[PDB]
């Protein structure tokens, strides 16, 4: 809801809207915060290609 | 690496590596005829000797 001069501060650091993981042979919800690297761009755009 | 998250940090690790040898035969072959062997020792008889 907030302006973009806080979202761009926020988008580069936070956890997503509960994204999925790799390597685990299925799609499991993330629970870790240590390893997971991903940043998905399907939020700020709010779309589906 | 020792980093600063909720991961179990890792102790010192260690390896012991164990090599060996091989063997490789070589079989080399020569024949020699009998008329080679006999006149190796006869002497002096003529300039045709």
């Amino acid at each position: 809801n907030r302006g973009l001069y806080t979202l761009v501060n926020e988008y580069s650091a936070r956890l997503a809207g509960a994204p999925a993981t790799s390597t685990t042979d299925l799609q499991y919800v993330v629970v870790n915060g240590t390893d997971v690297f991903l940043d998905q761009p399907c939020h700020m755009l709010q779309e589906a290609y | 690496i020792a980093h600063g998250d909720g991961r179990r940090p890792n102790k010192q690790r260690q390896y012991i590596v164990m090599k060996a040898c091989n063997k490789h035969h070589i079989g080399a072959e020569i024949e020699l005829a009998a008329a080679d062997i006999e006149l190796l020792f006869a002497e002096k008889e003529t300039p045709l000797d």
